[PDB]
């Protein structure tokens, strides 16, 4: 298995960045989408989760209504759009395929972010 | 070059003495008149195709031909040089062209001739028949009937798919193939084979086996029946690319109590059970309904999902017929339950933990505490999932991942509808199904029509064409000539006449009518 | 639930320890630990606080229950020089600070 | 009929069950099938009477 | 009447009389007949 | 509808600002 | 390859219970005109019995 | 006929299995051979007429 | 073979064979090498 993602891009406070992330190896519906942020010297942080199944999405509170995700089943692919961008969302952006919460169900699994992209740096 | 192997190649199938008899055997004999080439040893060791068997003979003058290889990529060596018979399972180098001059699993040591030898493999026994006699030709094979008396049973576990021949250098012999077909052996009174009739050479041999007699009186005779066999197969299942969350029922991070357990309903995906039978995580996997091993052919309208925690010595509770603290007030299942119990122990995951509970089929009733501790086997949680299939002949939505193909008619196919098989012809069909009807049925429960998999359209499912053989003769004393009636048939799929009772082949149709003498039917004689 | 795990000083060959604490107790099911490499992306290596991922070797190893878990390394190599990270799964989502391993 | 048998079709129960167990459920459909034949013959021969 | 019968299952069939038990409203029962008026 | 719930008694709704009839299922053999 | 069984001598021309390499029945044994092929310990009839 | 049981020679049954087993073999030979009689005398009966 | 005649003797072995990796693993009575 392994996952792609766009390139590297620049913003001003207040503009929106969509970033992207495109993956193979697997199927698809049965696994959803993580997103991980990583400031610059700092550790990770959880944004949310994506059902590729049913839509099902869920959000860490620091993200809630700052963060749109949806997923494209005919493209095996994934979109986390990120609105009204401060300077101190500066981050690598990485895509991961999830085993620690349910596709098809919504309920806990035991697992983690199980495979990786490469990331995207969004300043 | 390629020789007539006449009536060559039958040999005492066993190992029992019988006279003034005849007795009909299925065995790997080599078919009556049968095509085996011909080689020479003149102015000639090619590796040989084994097959199922090897029918082997030879003519010798001066003992040229003296030996064997057996193997795959060519180890089983057998040779007679001088008097001493050497037979060994070695791993032997050998030439590119191996001739003789004029680690181990096994070993053993002990034209004016024709020896004929009978090579078989069978569950991992390499059996030798053979049979010597004198003879007086150079041209090629005697005629005539000889049984083969069993020599030699090597113990060996050898793969063997070809062979190749041992001459000595300063004798022709024959090759042929050996096939599973039926023998009527004819015993004399000192229980020497004499005779023999090889049931699928032709028509008035069929004749003979069916009335276990080498004499055929003058009449018609039912021997066979003719059945149009399929070209291709047909596999159909609806076009999901979903997969089923059996991985979010198993790897769960909680599971529910057994007085107020869980209910996951399956459907629309792929069904993957290789995952759950190979594993071994696994301390249980008993299935009530199918085997494990099916489920990747056969699929279900639905499947539930069951989860719940249970303590060890109640895992023997969750079956049909069963009764208990468990079966009878938590968790019913039904006594005709179709479906798999999987199990397996959480000492690790569960036990610290008094947050399980316990106190009609698939009744959800919602009190005692477990006391889950990892130092308890019988008294330590296990996680338990039942899956429950429904597996009626419904429109199917939860099914494994068999290769599906394109659907061919008009045609004799082997088909698959949704797990469902049988074979014979689909056409198309005039009937109309109601949204909910996957399958149709005749009064012998047997499918009559489908509506197919992937396209919302009926087919009518006619079972490919058959009917019984007979077998028109006059005495075998007067002639051996026969004409066969294939019964109710056309002169289709099977000098041809069409008659009423089905399609006459050999017999010439003749205007002038004459005093019945072997009725055929409908007028004809 | 707040993760707590800063620079661990151990030669190649030699064992390493690595702590994770939680402010609140959490299922012993629902622990997860990363290895990142600077410049990588995280990889998983124990799930289910003691369970090995797949293509993870097996000088990696977890435990641990309620509020105090481990992960170590029976002898690091050359390639473990990194920061490794706990998870929190069963109720949201919580990395913790993150131990590096020179 | 299934005479005691999984299923009376004998395909849904080889498509079920792996020989060790099929085989016991075809044996019921057999003596149900090859006595329910020996019933229509034996009732042919005294009506052919 | 007659009324209260259903497909006892989800199976075609056509010109064929088929004998099935099952939970169907006996013929000529007594129904009680509720009204939404001026329940 | 898989649910395991025990049934005994039920209720109709009526949207207020239609005759309706109830009689009971038998386990009796019908020739269809 | 057989097991310790105590062996007996033969008895022809009576009715006794035989025991031949683990066949057993009852039954006469007399003097045979048969012959019997060298790997053939024993002859079979119609019914399947010795 | 061995009619599903290990042999068809009744005294092959017992030579090799112990009571518990032998049984249940035997009575596969006798259903058979038991049927086997019905089906001959009805036949005879039948022929008598 | 499915049809097996014979009987299947086992007993453990622990304190005879156990330390031990020299025993490997990978039709009837086939010895495929
Ligand atoms: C419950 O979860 C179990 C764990 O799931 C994995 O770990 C979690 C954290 C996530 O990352 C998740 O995405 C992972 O899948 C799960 O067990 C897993 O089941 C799969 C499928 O059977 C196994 O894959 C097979 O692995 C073997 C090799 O195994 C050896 O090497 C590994 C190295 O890590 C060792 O750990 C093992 O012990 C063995 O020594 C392959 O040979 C095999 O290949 C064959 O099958 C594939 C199918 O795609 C074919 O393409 C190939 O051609 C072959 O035919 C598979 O790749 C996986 O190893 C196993 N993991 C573990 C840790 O056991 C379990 O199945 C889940 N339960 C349910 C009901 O889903
Ligand atoms: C064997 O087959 C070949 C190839 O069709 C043919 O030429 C040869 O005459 C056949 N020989 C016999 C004896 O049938
Ligand atoms: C026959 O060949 C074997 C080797 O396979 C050899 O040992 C033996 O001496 C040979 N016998 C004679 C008579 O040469
Ligand atoms: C004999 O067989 C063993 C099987 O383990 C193999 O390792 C060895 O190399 C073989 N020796 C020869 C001479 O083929
Ligand atoms: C049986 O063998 C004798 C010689 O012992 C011989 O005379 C007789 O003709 C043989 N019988 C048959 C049917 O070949
Ligand atoms: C359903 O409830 C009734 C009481 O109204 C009770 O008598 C009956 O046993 C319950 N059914 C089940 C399956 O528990
Ligand atoms: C099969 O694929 C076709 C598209 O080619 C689609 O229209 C049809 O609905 C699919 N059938 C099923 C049962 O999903
Ligand atoms: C049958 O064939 C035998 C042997 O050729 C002959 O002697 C006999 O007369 C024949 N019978 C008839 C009726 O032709
Ligand atoms: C056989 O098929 C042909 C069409 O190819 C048809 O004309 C003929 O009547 C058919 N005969 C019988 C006996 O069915
Ligand atoms: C019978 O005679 C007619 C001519 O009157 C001819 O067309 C037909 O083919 C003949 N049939 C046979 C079987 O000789
Ligand atoms: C024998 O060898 C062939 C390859 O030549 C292989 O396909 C076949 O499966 C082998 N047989 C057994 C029983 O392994």
């Amino acid at each position: 298995v392994q996952l792609v993602q766009s390139g590297a891009e620049v913003k001003k406070p207040g503009a929106s960045v969509k970033v992207s992330c495109k993956a193979s190896g697997y199927p698809f519906t049965s696994y959803g989408i993580s997103w991980v942020r990583q400031a610059p010297g700092q550790g990770l942080e959880w944004m949310g989760w994506i059902s590729t199944y049913n839509g099902n999405t869920n959000y860490a509170q620091k993200f809630q209504g700052r963060v749109t995700m949806t997923t494209d089943t005919s493209t095996t692919t994934g979109y986390m759009e990120l609105r009204r961008l401060r300077s101190d969302d500066t981050a690598v952006y990485y895509c991961a395929r999830d085993y620690t919460r349910g596709a098809w169900f919504g309920e806990s699994l035991i697992g983690g972010f199980d495979n990786w992209g490469q990331g995207t740096l969004v300043t | 070059a390629y020789t007539n192997s006449f009536t060559r190649g039958v040999y005492y199938p066993d190992k029992v003495f019988r006279s003034s008899v005849l007795h009909s055997t299925q065995d790997l004999f080599l078919p009556f008149f049968s095509n085996v080439t011909w080689f020479h040893a003149i102015h000639d060791n090619p590796v040989l195709p084994f097959n199922d068997g090897v029918y082997f003979a030879s003519t010798e003058k001066s003992n040229i031909i003296r030996g064997w290889i057996f193997g795959t990529t060519l180890s089983l060596l057998i040779v007679n040089n001088a008097t001493n018979v050497v037979i060994k399972v070695c791993e032997f180098q050998f030439c590119n062209d191996p001739f003789l001059g004029v680690n181990c699993t096994f070993e053993y040591v002990s034209f004016k001739n024709l020896r004929e030898f009978v090579f078989k493999n069978i569950d991992g026994y390499f059996k030798i028949y053979s049979k010597h006699t004198p003879i007086n030709l150079v041209r090629d094979l005697p005629q005539g009937f000889s049984a083969l008396e069993p020599l030699v049973d090597l113990p060996i576990g050898i793969n063997i798919t070809r062979f190749q021949t041992l001459l000595a250098l300063h004798a022709a012999y024959y090759v042929g193939y050996l096939q599973p077909r039926t023998f009527l052996l004819k015993y004399n009174e000192n229980g020497t084979i004499t005779d023999a009739v090889d049931c699928a050479l032709d028509p008035l041999s069929e004749t003979k086996c069916t009335l276990k007699s080498f004499t055929v009186e003058k009449g018609i005779y039912q021997t066979s029946n003719f059945r149009v066999q399929p070209t291709e197969s047909i596999v159909r299942f609806p076009n999901i690319t979903n997969l089923c969350p059996f991985g979010e029922v198993f790897n769960a991070t909680r599971f529910a109590s057994v007085y107020a357990w869980n209910r996951k309903r399956i459907s629309n995906c792929v069904a993957d059970y290789s995952v759950l039978y190979n594993s071994a995580s696994f301390s249980t996997f008993k299935c009530y309904g199918v085997s494990p091993t099916k489920l990747n052919d056969l699929c279900f309208t639905n499947v539930y999902a069951d989860s719940f925690v249970i303590r060890g010595d109640e895992v023997r509770q969750i079956a049909p017929g069963q009764t208990g603290k468990i079966a009878d007030y938590n968790y019913k299942l039904p006594d005709d339950f179709t479906g798999c119990v999987i199990a397996w122990n959480s000492n690790n995951l569960d036990s610290k933990n008094y947050n399980y509970l316990y106190r009609k089929p698939f009744e959800r009733d919602i009190l005692q505490s477990y006391g889950f501790q990892p130092t308890n086997v019988g008294y330590q949680p296990y996680r338990v999932v039942v899956l429950s299939f429904e597996l009626l002949h419904a429109p199917a939505t939860v099914c494994g991942p068999k290769k599906s193909t394109n659907l061919v008619k008009n045609k004799c196919v082997n088909f698959n509808f949704n797990g469902l098989t049988g074979t014979g012809v689909l056409t198309e069909s005039n009937k109309k199904f109601l949204p909910f009807q996957q399958f149709g049925r005749d009064i012998a429960d047997t499918t009559d029509a489908v509506r197919d998999p992937q396209t919302l359209e009926i087919l009518d499912i006619t079972p490919c064409s058959f009917g019984g053989v007979s077998v028109i003769t006059p005495g075998t004393n007067t002639s051996n000539q026969v004409a066969v009636l294939y019964q109710d048939v056309n002169c289709t799929e099977v000098n041809v006449f069409q008659t009423r009772a089905g399609c006459l082949i050999g017999a010439e149709h003749v205007n002038n009518s004459y005093e019945c003498d072997i009725p055929i039917g409908a007028g004809i004689c | 639930i707040v993760l707590t795990q800063g620079t661990l000083s151990l030669s190649p060959g030699e064992r390493a320890t690595l702590s994770c604490r939680a402010s609140q107790t959490v299922s012993s099911t629902s622990l997860a630990w990363y290895q990142q490499k600077p410049g990588q992306a995280p990889r998983l290596l124990i799930y289910g606080a003691s369970s090995r991922a797949t293509g993870i070797p097996d000088r990696f190893s977890g435990s641990g229950s309620g509020t105090d878990f481990t992960l170590t390394i029976s002898r690091l190599e050359p390639e473990d020089f990194a920061v490794y990270y706990c998870q929190q799964h069963d109720t949201s989502l919580t990395f913790g600070g993150g131990t590096k391993v020179e | 009929s299934n005479f005691g048998a999984i299923s009376s079709v004998l395909n849904d129960i080889l498509s079920r069950l792996d020989p060790p167990e099929a085989e016991v459920q075809i044996d019921r459909l057999i003596t149900g099938r090859l006595q329910s034949l020996q019933t229509y013959v034996t009732q042919q021969l005294i009506r052919a009477a």
